[PDB]
């Protein structure tokens, strides 16, 4: 639950935030809460993506699940360079 | 760099059905998504702390830059779970 | 292109080529 979420390096994610050109000092609070952010970007993403996989009558979700999925949400236009 | 596939795939899987299946090539890709996410956010925070001479981004920072890029209905969760966290 | 997005997005181009 959130329990899964605790499990999230939080060094993986200060490291991610550090690569910014203009990020020299992050406090504590914004791994964290990227941890818990990422949970569910990653949960919607995937419920998204899963409408597609059964649309073309399949058990196994695939990476044009999600490039079809990006692109019928607005919300996840940013990646578009990500997933071509 | 990108978290472990490990904590993705656990996500993914709790997000479909038992029976379903996710392919290795779509949880690279969505570790691929994760990271762009935090950069994307993390960009927009930074570039606000900066306009003001700003040192540190605060979490009132990125959870106004989830905001105006609209993820607003990530605001009360995410407020909720620090609080939990750190109660 | 969502407009909400659009300006972080052509910016992010522009961090992640660099
Ligand atoms: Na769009």
């Amino acid at each position: 639950k959130d329990f899964r979420v605790q499990e999230l390096p939080l060094a993986r994610i200060k490291k991610i935030m550090k690569l910014d050109e203009d990020v020299k000092m992050i406090s504590a609070e914004a791994p964290v809460l990227f941890a818990k952010a990422a949970q569910i970007f990653i949960t919607e993403l995937t419920l998204r993506a899963w409408i597609h996989t059964e649309d073309n009558k399949r058990r196994t979700l695939q990476r044009n699940d999600i490039a079809m999925a990006i692109t019928k949400f607005d919300q996840f236009d940013f990646l578009i360079d990500i997933v071509p | 760099i990108y978290l472990p596939i490990a904590n993705v795939a656990r996500i993914m899987k709790n997000a479909i059905p038992q029976t379903g299946k996710i392919a290795k090539d779509a949880k690279e890709c969505v570790q691929e998504c994760v990271s762009e996410f935090i950069s994307f956010i993390t960009s927009e925070a930074s570039e606000r702390c900066h306009q003001e001479k700003r040192k540190t981004i605060n979490g009132e920072d990125i959870l106004f830059a989830m905001s105006t890029l609209g993820f607003d209905s990530y605001v009360e969760p995410l407020k909720l779970y620090l609080q939990k966290f750190r109660e | 292109v969502n407009a909400k997005q659009g300006h972080r997005i052509x910016k992010r181009r522009q961090a992640r080529a660099k």
